[PDB]
Parts: structure tokens; sequence; C-alpha cells
RNA sequence: UGAACAGCCUCUAGUUGAUAGAAUAAUGUAGAUAAGGGAAGUCGGCAAAAUAGAUCCGUAACUUCGGGAUAAGGAUUGGC
RNA sequence: CAGUCAAGCGUUCAUAGCGACAUUGCUUUUUGAUUCUUCGAUGUCGGCUCUUCCUAUCAUACCGAAGCAGAAUUCGGUAAGCGUUGGAUUGUUCACCCACUAAUAGGGAACGUGAGCUGGGUUUAGACCGUCGUGAGACAGGUUAGUUUUACCCUACUGAUGAAUGUUACCGCAAUAGUAAUUGAACUUAGUACGAGAGGAACAGUUCAUUCGGAUAAUUGGUUUUUGCGGCUGUCUGAUCA
């Protein structure tokens, strides 16, 4: 199997686990659950939502 | 589907049912494709007939060019966006609904696609895999 | 006048009465055909339905378009600890049917078996079986002339067997017990195998094996009181509806002036005794071992249960079964499992299942990770880590 | 030759195969005729691997090809990849390409030395395709056709191109390719050349309803005689 | 608060009256939410949803020249 | 709706398929005829919903015949086990088109079914037009608006208890009753059999799918009074916290 990284916040996806994401530009996300997946629909930044590994790389926060 | 069917197809989740608009993806001139009837399709009081993806349906063009208007043709479903899953069990979905013109053996009226297709799509039809750009 | 529109008639009619079951625990209503050259062994076991979880598997089926590659199953597991035989029973046949003419039991009952035969354990001076364990420690006179009885009469010879309950994270303390065919052997050898097997525990891979199509009988999940539109599938009425709209609007003409038995009605759902057929087993796990989660790709030693336990059941300390799919009843239920009635070929039940994941996250939301050394790993030191 | 080939009915070709000078990728759902076209003519010098690319029998559209390289997508599986990495010689390199457009076979038409690509493919993946395939890359579109492998079919010797192209565009391409080009039709008339065939330095195989003339196309172009 | 004797909350004053207790089946009455599609339902878009204040831009055919007109159609709005 | 007869048709040849002139029937989903029952009232159109029955079988199973070479088709037998659709117009039944499908067969059950719905039509009282009438008014002529009541009783049906079989508990047997699965596509057989060619099968095998049914909730989606966490408006607790 392989073991995918979520596109918004970074963890780990496991097989069968959330849903994908084809944009109308050919890019694919994977959201590991519908919260990550509904503050993609909601347009946020991942880089100003607190728990997330790109704040947490960006803030220098336990790296 | 039916006739030009490049062997079988697992079941995907219906999406698209006859009233359904979808986008017109090849670059026939066309803008849309409203789906009046889905190839293959069962019996049953009340139900409407839905397509999923990779599956050919009947459509009138309701908007675009006027040679292409007012009359049916088949069509092939290339995006869905409503979210089904894989025997690998991932669910996936597209953002768009969208479709291609072809005659009843399946090659294309148009030459190029715009946007992805689906592999299940792709597999069961080779003209659409051949004028697709990127399969998912 | 005929009818305007076909269209197929909603509900199964051959599971009716739609009532609830006469036990929690369903009758096993046919065994395994016998042939008296295989070894003796048992035709059934009982577990208790713990919870589902997925697996991953490399799927072989020479023709599929998904042949040789990756797929996610649902699975259930039921916790089976080794049952425990106390008792043999036979039936002769008469032109009325089967019927039993004796029972001999084991010597030492155990206390969650013998709390059975109460209703109001904690007020009682306990007595039951005896003056049978007292027809018992002479040398063998009451006893083998019972067994001697079954041996010149009895074509049929079943094992009275009951669950270990208390192994279970289950709060029950009274243990289930149950009639098993024993399909090996001569009428001699069958009770002699129960003569020796008394008080004694039997293992659940000693009855089953890896790649077997098996059946679960138990009770479904009950629901009560369902009107006619969830609990036969009918059409919804339109919404200008006076008097409701959850309803069959004709439940019958004029003639015959009753209203029939295969009209849809209002009444209780669920808790109905059902026999699903044709599961195939993908483990027989062993509770005295760890890495029972561990495939031969994983290679990690986590235990079947889920992060946080199994939502409304536990641990999964004992021996259990991972069987494909869904199987009737839900979790803390006594199920019975059951060999299959007929050899099946099929291509599908003589595949060989070897498995390359299983899935351990938490069931009580959603779980991101398998153990708790990964979840340590991923999130670092917290605060309540020192 | 010229070989009159399905996929089961199917008269595309190139769709579910690849063909190269050093070796063949065939679909592994396909026919005893289908198989046994590429066993007889190719013979045991040239291995024959059985192969799907990202879950698909489309293979030919998927991937890329050249005597040096094969380039496939990032959907390809690593028990895929493993069992090209060991049916191919060791002289081919595989390597993954991280990609949008992702159907490299629609996207890339290549041979030994020169190829034509996608207009809009990313600048590391043509630096890639130079590096793997070892070839000098050109983008550039036929006719106004950007898939250029589904309509084309080049080989060493010559190329097949798509029958409504403009001749300016014939001398043009044939000037950047240095190899003669013709403008003609594969299939009983169908457009997709490159899904119609596959083709290298001694062998094509084409779609049975490939006509006549259409063949002697062929054969003239690609100077299989 | 707000344009406002609108709606919402409070002060003075006045009530705390309307058989109650325990559970939470079906079918109701009243209030709601729904993936994908979007009137395919129906005699008929019935019912519901959508729009909504204010500022700025922009506004057709026709006309009894007064209108149509908030036509249509866009953008903005907090706190400091 | 079905017989019988056989002048003819069918190249030739009554009867493969048909069949004139005659003549014997069956049916009660047509319409009449009649007036028996009901006028101290049996709710009179159509649709929606739902069950069951009939066979005069549209499809599916197995067969017989051909003016059956193959493919397609036609006639007939056992057969009602199983299915028989989505829409535009019209209040409609009916009809007529679009389209899918294996097929879109015909009917009954107080012209099934209004204390099941609806109320578009018809069929009150308002109103308009045309024709007729001096007029009041008339018109299976057209148009628009027009209150759809009650079950808590008995039976039936769906589920639920329960006295009495010395008491109580556990494990069972099985009389009887019910019953369920259905249909298609693709690959291969095979461009094979057959055929002059055009064309072009079938059995076995494999992978899927349609309709139906019984469960189940690992995953995905939905649902939110977990009023669980966070945010936001207005007001009130002097502010802050809450
Ligand atoms: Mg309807
Ligand atoms: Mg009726
Ligand atoms: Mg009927
Ligand atoms: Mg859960």
């Amino acid at each position: 199997m392989k073991v995918e990284i979520d596109s918004f916040s970074g963890a780990k996806i496991y097989p069968g686990r959330g849903t994908l994401f084809v944009r109308g530009d050919s890019k694919i996300f994977r959201f590991q659950n519908s919260k990550s997946a509904s503050l993609f629909k909601q347009r946020k930044n991942p880089r100003r939502i607190a728990w997330t590994v790109l704040f947490r790389k960006h803030h220098k926060k336990g790296i | 589907s039916g006739n030009g069917a490049q062997g079988t197809k697992f079941r995907i989740s219906l999406g698209l049912p006859v009233g359904a608009i979808m986008n017109c993806a090849d670059n026939s001139g066309a803008r849309n494709l409203y789906i009046i009837a889905v190839k293959g399709s069962g019996s049953r009081l009340n139900r409407l007939p839905a397509a999923s993806l990779g599956d050919m349906v009947m459509a009138t063009v309701k908007k675009g060019k006027p040679e292409l208007r007012k009359k049916v043709m088949p069509a092939i479903v290339v995006r869905q966006a409503k979210s089904w899953r894989r025997r690998d069990g991932v669910f996936l979905y597209f953002e768009d609904n969208a479709g291609v013109i072809a005659n009843p053996k399946g090659e294309m009226k148009g030459s190029a696609i715009t946007g992805p297709v689906g592999k299940e799509c792709a597999d069961l039809w080779p003209r659409v895999a051949s004028n697709s750009g990127v399969v998912v | 006048s005929h009818r305007k529109y076909e269209a197929p008639r909603h509900g199964h009619l051959g599971f009716l009465p739609r009532k609830r079951a006469a036990s929690i625990r369903a009758r096993v209503k046919a065994f395994p055909k016998d042939d008296r050259s295989k070894p003796v062994a048992l035709t059934s076991f009982l577990g208790y339905k713990a919870g589902m979880t997925t697996i991953v598997r490399d799927l072989d089926r020479p023709g599929s378009k998904f042949h040789k590659r990756e797929v996610v199953e649902a699975v259930t597991v039921v916790d089976t600890p080794p049952v425990v035989v106390v008792g043999v029973v036979g039936y002769v046949e008469t032109p009325r049917g089967l019927r039993s003419l004796t029972t001999v039991w084991a010597e030492h009952l155990s206390d969650e078996v013998k709390r059975r035969f109460y209703k109001n354990w904690y007020k009682s001076k306990k007595k039951a079986f005896t003056k049978y364990s007292a027809k018992y420690a002479q040398d063998g006179a009451g006893i083998e002339r019972e067994l001697a009885r079954i041996k010149k009469y009895a074509s049929v010879v079943r094992v009275l067997v009951h669950t270990q309950i208390r192994k279970t994270p289950l709060a029950q303390k009274k243990a289930h017990l149950a009639e098993i065919q024993l399909n090996g052997g001569s009428i001699s050898e069958k009770v002699d195998w129960a003569r020796e097997h008394f008080e004694k525990t039997v293992a659940v891979d000693s009855v089953f094996e890896q790649n077997e199509m098996i059946d679960a009988i138990a009770v479904t999940k009950g629901h009560g009181f369902e009107g006619v539109t969830h609990r036969w599938g009918t059409k919804k009425l339109p919404r200008k509806t006076h008097r409701g709209l959850r309803k069959v609007a004709c439940i019958g003409a004029w003639h015959p002036a009753h209203v029939m038995w295969s009209v849809a009605r209002a009444g209780q759902r669920g808790y109905h005794s059902r026999t699903s057929i044709n599961h195939k087993i993908y483990r027989v796990g062993k509770g005295d071992d760890e890495a029972n989660g561990a495939t031969s790709f994983d290679r990690t030693k986590k235990t079947i249960t889920p992060m946080g336990g199994f939502v409304h059941y536990g641990e999964i300390k004992n021996d259990f079964i991972m069987v494909k799919g869904c199987i009737p009843g839900n979790r803390k239920r006594i199920v019975t499992l059951r060999k299959s009635l007929y050899t099946n070929t099929s291509r599908k039940a003589l595949e060989e299942v070897s498995l390359k994941w299983i899935d351990t996250a938490s069931k009580f939301g959603k779980g991101r990770f398998q153990t708790p050394a990964e979840k340590h790993a991923f999130m670092g030191t917290l605060k309540k880590d020192l | 030759m010229a070989t009159r080939t399905q996929f089961e009915n199917s008269n595309e070709i190139g769709v579910f195969s690849k063909l190269t000078n050093t070796y063949c990728l065939v679909a592994v759902g396909g026919s005893e005729n289908f198989y046994s076209a590429f066993e007889a003519e190719l013979g045991d010098a040239i291995p024959i691997v059985h192969t799907t690319i990202a879950g698909t029998r489309i293979i030919g559209r998927m991937t890329a090809g050249n005597r040096r390289g094969l380039l496939v997508p990032t959907q390809t599986t690593d028990q895929e990849l493993q069992h090209l990495r060991n049916s191919l010689p060791d002289s081919v390199k595989i390597q993954r390409v991280e990609e949008r457009l992702s159907a490299l076979g629609n996207v890339i038409c290549c041979n030994d030395y020169v190829a034509l690509v996608h207009p809009d493919i990313d600048r590391e993946t043509e630096e890639l395709i130079s590096d793997v395939l070892g070839v000098e890359v050109f983008r550039q579109t036929i006719s106004g056709n950007i898939l250029v492998g589904s309509y084309c079919s080049l080989s060493n010797q010559g190329g097949l191109v798509h029958p409504q192209t403009s001749v300016q565009d014939q001398e043009e391409l044939s000037s950047l390719l240095q190899v003669p080009l013709v403008a003609g039709t594969v299939n009983r008339g169908s457009s997709v050349v490159g899904a119609g065939m596959v083709v290298n330095d001694y062998l094509a195989v084409t779609g049975l309803d490939t006509t006549a003339p259409e063949l002697s196309v062929i054969e003239s172009i690609f100077r299989l005689q």
C-alpha cells in the first residue's frame, strides 16, 4: 500500500480513508477528512490554521 | 454504454439523471450537453435513468452552434463531480460534469479534450483516451 | 380494473412474520450433512460480534481488471474464546421426526454455565446438578448404561457446549449453552470423543481454518415499532396528502372484503433471526499472541484491537475470526458460526487470501494513527509528557 | 509488414501497445491473436512485456518510450515499476514523471534522435526527457493539434502526420525533425494516426480496417521493405 | 440598536395564570437540514428556496413624455 | 376472440404462410337492450399509491413447423415462475410523438381503490362571449372563480402480552403455513460453422452489469440539543473574567 499526505494539513492518509478531489486545472488534492476538505472549500490558508504541519513549519513550533 | 464498450465497467455511483446539463469538453463548438437518455439503463417505476462516468448517453446541444442544436446525438461522460468509490477505496470527484460528443460506435466528433478525464472512461473508450490530455 | 403500471412487490414474503425472535441466540435449523469417513469434528461454533474494520489485500482474479492489484475490504471481527464441552445428547429418528432420548452431562459444571439455569442467582442455594454429580463418583453404574444406550440407538449425536463469557469484556457473567452436531466417524466414535472431551475446551482453529466459506446465524439489531415506509420500503405519498404521508394508500380492494396478508403494514422492525451464507474467513487469530494485527508485509507488532478499543465492546484478548463483509446482529451479540452446507467452487470460494495491512485506527472518530508509538512520533512531545 | 491486429475488437493498436526498437509493451488483457502478432513478428530477440500502467489497460497513451529510456506517469504503482525494471533490459532507464498532463503517450511524440512535445509542458519535464531519453526536444503543434503523440506516428526512417495538416507545417516539421513526413490516414480514415498504429525500424502494427493504400503509405514512409 | 410608536433586549409597573408526573414507538401538527442532479414531480413551480438594508456605478423595448425604473446588471459594507 | 369447409393466393403447389362464398361457437375489459335491487342517499372522471388474480404470452426457459443455408423473421405447443419503463402535449381514459430496453402484452377485483390522497374535469349558486328567444332564460358550445366532514366500536390485517396443562428452569423436535431471485452486456469460441458473395451464429469458459430481496455501518456522504469547541450581532449583569 501507499500512505499519502494531506494536501491541506499534511496528515498521513491510510488506504480507504478520506477523499480525493481533482480540480479543473488538473491538480489532485487529497483530504484526510471532511474537516480539512471543508476548510479547503472555504478557501482558508493553511499557513494561518494553527494545527497544520505547514503552520508549525512556518512558526518553528516543534522543529 | 452498450455496443462500443471495450470491456466491462464496475458500478460507479450514478450522478447525472435525465435532464442534467453538463459542460461539453471537446472542441466541436458545442457548449453544453443536455442528457435525455442513458444507454443500457434499466426499467423501474418513477425512477429516472441516471448516468455515471464512462457512460454513453443521448444528448442534445442546448447552447452552442446552430448546426449542432435541435438534434439528438450520442455523448460520453468524462467528468462526474459526484463522488464515487473505486476498488482501491479512494472516494474521488471532479468539480464539474463534462462529456464529449460521439457517434454510436464511440469515436469522437471533436479532436481534443480540455481538462481531466477519468480512467474508468479512458479504459472503456479508446478514442476518448486518444484525444484526452490528462487521464486521472 | 388492472394496475396501470407494473412494478415489483415491495418486500420478501418468505421472511414472514416480521416478529421478534423467540430468543437472543438464533437457532441452527440445519447442520452440514454427515459422512462417516472424516474424523470427529464439530459443525459450528459460538462467538460474540465485536465490530468491523478494513483490510488491504492483493486481489487474485485471473481475468478481472483489478487482477494482481490492491483492494480495501470491510471485515467484521468475532471474538471466540475456547468453548467448553459439557454434555452430549443423542437423537433417535421416528416417523414423527428426530427425538432426543437421553442427555449425559459432564461432572464438574462451572458457575458461568450453571448460571444459565437460574433467573435469581444471588439468592439461591446453588443446588443444580448436585444429585447428578452424586450419580457420578461411583465406578460407572448410572453412566455408561446411558452412554451405551446412545451407542445402541441415537442415529444423531449432538454435543452440549457453552461459551466462556468471563473471558470477554461483556458484563453478563452467564454463559450461552448450545447443541453442536458432530460430523465424523461412527456413533460410538462420536460419543467416545464427547466422553473424552467432557470438562475440556475446544479452540476455534480446531473447527475453522483460513479461506473457508462459512455461515453466520444471529438475531438482527432491533428497532421497535416502525412505519410501513421504512419497514417495507414503500413509496412516500406526495406532500399535499391529508392525514399523513408515510403510509400505503390502498390497503386492498373492495373484494375480498378483508385486508390481505400480503399488504405491507406497520409493526416490529428488526430483532429477527437470520442466516447469512457464504462469508469467507480471512484470519483465524490467536489470542495468546502479540502482532495479531500484523501481516507479513506490515510486520509491526500490534494487536487486532483498535486505538481506544472497539467502540461499545472493548478488547480482543481471546482468539477471533476475521470474516469478510457484514454479518447479521450488532456488537456484543452471541452469533453462531456454521460450516457450509455445500461445497462451493465458484472461482471465488477457492481464492487463497493473504492480507497486506489491517486497520487499527480509532473507530471513535476520524483516527489518524494506527499505534500510539506512531501518534507520538508524528506529534512530537506534548505538555502532559515530560 | 504493417500487421493487421485488433485488441479484442479495437483497431487502435497504439493505444494498447508501445513499440520501440529495443522492447515492446502490451496490455495484460489481450487476446491470443494480439499477443501472437508481436510474438511472431518481433521474435525472441526483442522482449515483449505484458504491463499495466496506473491500473489502466491503455499503456501507449500513458507512456512515452525510447530505446534508451522509458517514461511513466506518477500514478504508476511500485509493483508495476518493479515488474518493468525486472522485465526490461538493463540498458533502458525507467523514471517516473511528476507533471500535470500525465498522459505521456499523448503528450510526447518521440523517436531515437529528436522529439516533439506538447507546448505547455513544464521545464523540469523537458529537461527530464532530454536527460533520460537523451533526445533533443521541440515544443510544436501539428497544424494546431497539441496532442502530437496522438496525431503523429514517428520513427527513424520517416513519419506519418495528421491528414488535415498545412503543407507549410509539413516542410517546417520535416526540416525540424530531419525526416520525411507524409499526411495520411489509418484504420479506414481515422484521424488519430499515433493512436492508430505503432511502428519501429522494421515493424509496423495497425488495425484490421486499415486499407491497402493506407498500408502502402505506411510501408513507403517507414521504409519497412 | 436602528430611518422608525418595525423586530430584538432592558428600566418603572404588573404577572409567573393555561391539570400534572414518567418515558421518547409508529402515524401526525409545527419548525428545520440535506451529497449529485435541478421541475425530470404536478392540471399547474402548489409548497419551499433564492433576492432583500444602505452607498457608488449602470439601466432596454415601449410610451398618453408624466413613466417604465429598485428595470435588467455589477461593486462595497467590521474593528481600530 | 376462436373454429369448421376449401374456390383461390402462394413461380410450380388448396392448407409454409394465407384464404373468398358459407357456417358453428366462445367472451363479458365494447356498446346496446331490459328495469330486478337501491330515491328516510351504496360518495358518480381521471391520476397517484398498493396488493392479488386471469391468460386470449410482449419478453425470459425448453421445444415443434417453415416458401428455416447463416443472420434476421414468421406460425404453433407446455407455460402466468418472473418482468413489462423515462418523457413533451391534453383534466382526460384513449391517442400521438421522443427515447431507453429483453420487452415496453391484454385484462379483472362494486367500470378495485375519495372516513387513502388530489380536485385538473364534470356537476350548484358569481361572471364573460357566440348562437337561440320579445322576454324571463336555454345551450354533452367555449371561458374564468368556486368549504372534499367523523373511527376511540366489531371484524379483518400488522405487530405485542397472557390464565389453565404439579411448580420452575434449560436444551430441543417439527405438524402446518409462507418462500425468491431476475435479466442483460463484453471477451473468447470466431470473422469460425453456413454461404456464390454480401454477410455471419451457437454450446462450454471468464469478467461485469440491470431489476429485486436480506442485512450491516470499517470507509465516504447526510443529519446535530453532544447546545462539544470556536467565532459573530443586538441588549443586560458598572468594566474585566464569566
Ligand atoms: Mg410516475
Ligand atoms: Mg386501477
Ligand atoms: Mg397489467
Ligand atoms: Mg465510528
